[PDB]
């Protein structure tokens, strides 16, 4: 029942995006997890910044 | 079924 | 002094150019009328809360 960073794992990639709830939420790809699980961004943007920002790197568009 | 992107815009 | 040199508290990106050949943001510093450019790769580093504040408002579908 333990979901996204309440399970414990480290953040290794996030996969997918999706604000359909009315919140910004994370796919979470996990260290050594084949399970991945959604996550708040807010969340996502302190515990691990930097995959953040890697996921908007790989597709900026002009 | 649209893939997410950061829309930018260069400056000037 | 430029960018970050100017020792200004970063407050919000307004602007991105590729121009340099590398990503940099338009970086407007608070208690500062006059924004200019620093490389993304230096903002990730040292207001990564900014840069995502940024992605965030010009992610779409």
């Amino acid at each position: 029942k333990p979901r996204g960073f309440a399970r414990g794992l480290d953040p290794e990639r996030i996969i997918g995006a999706t604000d359909s709830s009315g919140e910004l939420m994370f796919l979470m790809k996990w260290k050594d997890s084949d399970e991945a699980d959604l996550v708040l961004a807010k969340e996502a943007n302190m515990k691990c910044p930097q995959i953040v920002i890697a996921f908007y790197e790989e597709r900026l568009t002009w | 079924h649209k893939i997410p992107y950061v829309r930018l815009e260069r400056l000037k």
